């Protein structure tokens, strides 16, 4: 059921080996990272859901 | 560039005669040759282009033919209206030059 | 010219098959140039001609091309704008006078001018619609394609430093 | 329909020139337009190309930095720049409007002449 | 309930018979995209939440 | 290796000159390069310095904006143009390859000279 809700194609908007410009950068990095405090809020919440499900 | 001659330079021709006049490029210039009428004091005007097809408005005693270094140019039954001075024009490559005119006289 | 986005297309394009853009120069020159790419030998870049003045110095000819797509899949054409080190090296190359490149096609239309004081190769792309007619027109400084490109099958274009 | 010109024209070495052409009937953008000079007596030189639809240029090397085309699509003029005079650039001057048919080369089809104008210096 | 957090005001960023810059573009792409994901996962997972608590 | 130049040269007052040096062996990217002048049984004049590795110059103001270097890496050559030629411009020119060593002042050290070049303007 977790994997169904996480399993999405992704493509690479960074060039890690290179440069892009640090403004936008800055808004890709910023928005990443925003996300990732999403999805972890996400992850951690669904999880404790689950655990409480388990438990009840 | 391309240098290029035309042959003969200049005719004594009278009406009813047959004149060809030729071009001799340095190199091939396949297809690439247009021929111009020239009238004293006035700007040249456009005969056979693509060494083969005549502009609109020629009159049939215009057409020529040719390739690769040899062109030709021949005009039938001369009337007293194409007494003039005849162009080469290479379009081959750049710069783009001419020829150095053939001019019909009596 | 929108390098990410191009690279990204490239990323899931599945793999490029090549194709002669049919495009005949008369009169102009498109021997090797650069010794940058000596690696392979002193020569430009494989497949995209720098269409210079037949000689050093000589005009370069107006030219007008054009390509019908031939196929149902939208087709990646490339070309190149020749940025010299300065106005005499532009000269040599592709003769005196203002150098500039119009790119034309049902949905898209952009001109472009060198700019000496560096030397660069911008290279500037277009997705060509099928049944569709790309337009270029060059004054010089054109870095015209010899073939373009089709895409077959959703690669994914993995940047990364470990081995196979 | 006709390509016009202005009238000729008495400069001193070392002065620039104008010369103007006008295109009546047909809009400029469907052709190109070249510069021929008709020496006096000599043969034919080509001097240059412009294209109005975006005012791109190219010159031959004989002229090189020395000419400077542009055009005006308001009045449909066609006017050239020809700067740094010598005595051996009196001639006649043409505007001619050029079909794009040597797809192959690039090459001109001089489909329309101008009257021509005559340029003295000296 | 559910209509009272979604009904909200709305305005548009992307010239859809023009275009804007693709560098941009690509990141409101991906924002829109990652947030439709966002929102559509709150919505499986709101939807899931009255439905279980319908059934409860 | 070796500098190389080209031949002497005759011009007019008003007229510009070009004068070529051709640097064979070494790659152009590791010097410096500078124009001197040779005058004619007169002291060295230093006309400016041009750095191949992004044409960047700088001009003495004796010459100011007449002068204009640029270089070619794809043939090794150095050619450099000056404007407005007077005949106080007779003179002997000479690229110079200047190791840079002097990083103190930036000042230039004349390991290889070149030919010279001799320019007649009358
Ligand atoms: C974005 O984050 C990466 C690390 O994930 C960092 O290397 C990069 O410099 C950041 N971009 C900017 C503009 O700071
Ligand atoms: C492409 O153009 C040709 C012209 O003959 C037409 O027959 C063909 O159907 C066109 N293809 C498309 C997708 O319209
Ligand atoms: C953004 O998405 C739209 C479709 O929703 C697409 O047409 C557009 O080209 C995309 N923008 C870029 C830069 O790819």
């Amino acid at each position: 059921r977790l994997i169904g809700k996480t399993n999405q194609q992704f493509e690479l908007i960074d060039n890690e080996f290179n440069e892009i410009e640090q403004q936008i950068g800055n808004v890709i990095n910023w928005t990443r990272d925003a996300m990732t405090e999403i999805w972890s809020y996400n992850a951690e919440l669904l999880v404790a859901m689950e655990n409480q499900h388990t438990i009840d | 560039e391309i240098v290029m001659t035309q042959s003969p330079s200049s005719l004594s021709a009278s009406v009813g005669d047959r004149v060809t006049i030729t071009c001799r490029p340095s190199q091939s210039i396949s297809t690439f040759l247009n021929w111009y009428e020239q009238k004293p004091g006035k700007a040249p005007k456009l005969l056979i282009y693509d060494a083969s097809s005549l502009q609109s408005g020629v009159p049939s005693r215009f057409s020529g033919s040719g390739s690769g270094t040899e062109f030709t140019l021949t005009i039938s039954s001369l009337q007293p209206e194409d007494f003039a001075t005849y162009y080469c024009q290479q379009s081959f490559s750049t710069p783009y030059t001419f020829g150095q005119g053939t001019r019909l006289e009596i | 010219t929108n390098e990410e986005s191009l690279r990204q297309i490239l990323r899931r394009s599945g793999g490029i098959g090549k194709e002669s853009m049919g495009f005949t120069y008369s009169g102009i020159r498109t021997n090797g140039a650069t010794s940058a790419c000596t690696r392979s030998g002193s020569s430009f870049y494989a497949e995209m001609k720098w269409l210079l003045s037949n000689s050093d110095n000589a005009a370069f000819p107006q030219m007008t091309k054009a390509y019908r797509n031939p196929r149902n899949k939208p087709a990646l054409i490339i070309w190149g704008v020749h940025h010299s080190e300065s106005v005499s090296e532009q000269t040599k190359l592709y003769g005196s006078g203002n150098k500039l490149i119009t790119v034309r096609s049902s949905k898209y239309q952009q001109s472009f001018t060198p700019n000496p004081g560096a030397r660069r190769i911008d290279f500037h792309w277009l997705l060509l619609d099928p049944n569709d007619t790309v337009t270029f027109t060059f004054n010089g400084a054109f870095i015209a394609p010899d073939r373009t490109s089709f895409f077959r099958g959703e690669s994914l274009g993995v940047q990364s430093d470990a081995p196979l | 329909v006709q390509l016009v010109q202005s009238g000729a024209e008495v400069k001193k070495p070392g002065a620039s020139v104008k010369v103007s052409c006008k295109a009546s009937g047909y809009t400029l953008t469907r052709y190109y337009f070249h510069w021929v000079r008709q020496a006096p007596g000599q043969g034919f030189e080509w001097m240059g190309i412009i294209n109005p639809n975006g005012g791109g240029t190219s010159y031959a090397q004989k002229f090189g930095d020395r000419v400077i085309m542009t055009s005006d699509m308001s009045t449909s003029t066609i006017y050239m720049e020809l700067s740094s005079l010598r005595s051996e650039d009196t001639a006649v001057y043409y505007c001619a409007r050029d079909m794009p048919y040597y797809h192959d080369s690039g090459g001109p089809l001089f489909d329309l002449w101008g009257q021509g104008t005559l340029v003295t210096v000296s």
